């Protein structure tokens, strides 16, 4: 399961956020220094960048 | 499919109250509560008019039904279009205000 | 009786027959006309205010609207009486 | 009896957001305006998928759903035609007026995890090229091998249906409310008590002035209509110390567009569509 | 117009409170005449404290000579309701919209109430 897009409660794009939000992992920053980075005023969109699994490493991979 | 007004079936229709004078019903076919809702506080303005208000019955059912009373002065189908026109006028100088208001 | 109100419809009739507090205006009472078979009553609230126009609905008449004109009520552990399709004063208890 | 003349002052206008105050309007013109504008205001977005090569381990459905989430330029949204009424096709491919035909072909030839954005997305009209953000939308990794081709028309569709064809993502209004004070009430409270109201608020809505030594109203527009200072304010034993009341002519906007459409445009087109939809209710006379 | 006029002083309320967002029913007796009064008052929208004084009017009809069913510019708390109890001392019971009013006083001062009639209230604070 790839990072949902269009925000499902919202309707804003954020189909293309999920690299950024990793990267910013990556680095010494938490998760809500990530999601306000990236612009996400609303806590639907901040749940749906917070709450993803990422599934398809594994699908690929077995 | 919905979206499509129903083959044969005008839009808007008019029925007269017999119980009240100067009382009729409109009944609107696949409109929503937008249309409704600015038409029934449009109709508090005009001073003839006496009750104004909309109903959605059948969700499922897309209509809208629209009863307007009026004094011993005006029709409720003049009421009714005079109102149509004060929206139209209304949308015309905010889509100008807005466009003067871009540039 | 076999059918009641209902969860909803109890708790509604008991919060617009409760609060007494809470007025309706022009608009708003003849947009719920709509559903009510019976016709408006008066006002009842002609000035609540020195500078406050439009007058107002009271909540109890509201509820007024669903008893015939011919129907008469009265209910001694709640205080209710209905005259004329009017309901005219009720008290708290909502048992009736 | 007749019209209302409302007026519109913008704040700030961009691409895809935009914020404007609206006044001397009834809260009805203001809904009705962001239920069209959220709901009726049309765009393309792509309906019809047809697949040759699905390698990929994601399932064909799954593929099409995100596909057609994908934000794509609607300009010629109000010129174009419905599906169903246009009538000089069938609708098969590319059309001049209704379809817009779009070739997507990947095939991983590396070692490394190929991802399928929607970059690679190419369409014969460049004027329905799908909005660009950065790395564009994911659709499907690949890895070695695992070809994914596919055939995808896009139609012009009202947001009412199936939710895709919506531009506006989460259009507001609030009502500018208007913040008044007693400043008799305020004196004779201690310093003490100053702070914990102001900590009350939610939000930043009320400051304290050092030079003053009293309590201002900053930015009003952020009230939110919590009832929390008002309680406090009670609890504290004054009781019409704060009294807050929402402006019932007074309304701010807040636009925010998909990429779709300007929200400028959006604003215009919606406009537009409103005085469609009223010229349609409009009924004749009869004798 | 005015069947009863005359000043009243609130004597207590049975809620007494200033933010309890409920109806507050007011005692006052009357001056020069010894009333009774039973009143339920929005407090929020219209304020009374113990103590006030305010003159009270009762009329069929706000219209002047006639036309039952202009005397809203003088006063400020119109109601309107209808007398449908009138067993006593004798008093009067009369609801505005659920709102009961209890008016004891003598049988003497109120005496050209009609049985289930309409009526209005009259209310200035000075
Ligand atoms: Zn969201
Ligand atoms: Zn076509």
């Amino acid at each position: 399961m790839i990072i949902p897009v269009r925000c499902f409660t919202c309707g804003k794009v954020i189909g293309n956020k999920w690299d950024q939000y990793l990267d910013l992992l990556q680095l010494d920053y938490t998760e809500g220094d990530a999601l306000d980075a990236l612009q996400l005023v609303r806590y639907c969109c901040r749940r749906m960048l917070m709450t993803h699994v990422d599934l398809i490493e594994k699908l690929l991979n077995y | 499919e919905r979206f499509v007004v129903p083959e044969g079936t005008k839009k808007v229709s008019y029925d007269r109250d017999t119980k009240i004078i100067n009382a009729a019903s409109f009944t609107v076919e696949r409109e929503d509560h937008t249309i409704g809702n600015i038409v029934r506080m449009q109709l508090h303005r005009d001073e003839n008019v006496l009750f104004a208000g909309y109903q959605l019955p059948h969700p499922l059912k897309y209509k809208i039904i629209v009863r307007i009373h009026t004094t011993s002065q005006s029709s409720p189908m003049q009421a009714y279009n005079q109102a149509i026109n004060d929206l139209d006028k209304e949308l015309d100088y905010l889509k100008n205000q807005f466009e003067a208001e871009v540039a | 009786n076999l059918l009641s109100l209902g969860q909803d419809s109890l708790t509604a009739a008991y919060l617009v027959n409760v609060e007494k507090n809470c007025y309706l205006n022009r608009a708003q009472m003849q947009q719920l006309q709509m559903y009510c078979p019976f016709q408006l009553p008066p006002p009842a609230i002609i000035k609540a205010s020195p500078s406050s126009t439009e007058p107002q609905w009271t909540g109890m008449q509201l509820f007024g609207m669903l008893f015939p004109p011919g129907f008469d009520y009265t209910y001694p552990l709640n205080n209710v009486v209905v005259s004329n399709g009017e309901l005219l004063s009720f008290s708290e208890g909502s048992a009736w | 009896t007749y019209q209302r003349f409302p007026k519109i002052k913008i704040r700030e206008l961009k691409d895809d957001y935009a914020k404007f105050e609206l006044r001397e309007t009834d809260v009805s013109m203001a809904n009705a305006l962001r239920r069209v504008m959220i709901s009726e205001v049309p765009t393309v977005a792509i309906d019809l998928v047809e697949i040759e090569v699905n390698s990929s381990v994601l399932n064909d459905e799954f593929i099409a759903h995100r596909l057609g989430l994908i934000p794509l330029t609607s300009e010629r949204a109000m010129s174009m035609r419905f599906s169903r009424d246009c009538d000089a096709c069938d609708g098969d491919g590319q059309c001049e007026f209704c379809s817009v035909e779009f070739r997507l072909s990947s095939k991983c030839v590396t070692d490394q995890t190929l991802d399928v954005t929607s970059r690679d997305l190419y369409s014969a009209d460049p004027t329905v090229t799908p909005v660009d953000f950065h790395k564009g939308i994911i659709i499907v990794k690949l890895r070695r091998g695992q070809e994914l081709k596919l055939r995808a028309i896009a139609r012009k569709g009202i947001g009412k249906d199936h939710a895709k064809w919506s531009p506006a993502a989460t259009v507001t209004f609030m009502y500018e409310p208007d913040i008044i004070i007693n400043e008799d009430m305020m004196d004779t409270l201690s310093d003490e008590e100053k702070i914990d109201l102001i900590e009350s608020s939610p939000t930043k809505v009320f400051g304290m002035d050092p030079v003053t030594r009293q309590v201002v109203v900053v930015d009003p527009e952020a009230y939110t209509y919590d009832e929390e200072v008002i309680k406090k304010a009670e609890a504290m034993g004054k009781p019409g110390l704060i009294e807050i009341s929402p402006k019932d002519d007074s309304f701010i906007f807040t636009v925010e567009s998909t990429g779709a459409v300007k929200a400028s445009q959006l604003v215009l087109n919606a406009i537009d569509l409103l005085k469609q939809k009223l010229d349609a209710v409009r009924l004749s006379d009869d004798t | 117009i005015i069947m009863f006029e005359d000043i009243f002083v609130v004597d207590k309320l049975d809620p007494d409170g200033k933010k309890f967002d409920k109806v507050t029913r007011v005692e006052a007796r009357s001056h020069n005449l010894e009333m009774f009064m039973h009143l339920d008052v929005n407090t929020e929208v219209y304020p009374l404290a113990v103590g006030d004084k305010f003159t009270l009017a009762m009329a069929p009809t706000l219209n002047l000579d006639g036309t039952p069913d202009t005397l809203a510019d003088k006063y400020e708390y119109i109601m309107h309701g209808k007398l449908y109890k009138i067993s006593e001392k004798a008093e009067l019971y009369v609801s505005f919209g659920g709102l009961l009013m209890l008016l004891q006083g003598d049988p003497a001062h109120i005496s050209h109430f009609e049985l289930d009639q309409r009526l209005f209230l009259l209310m200035r604070k000075l």
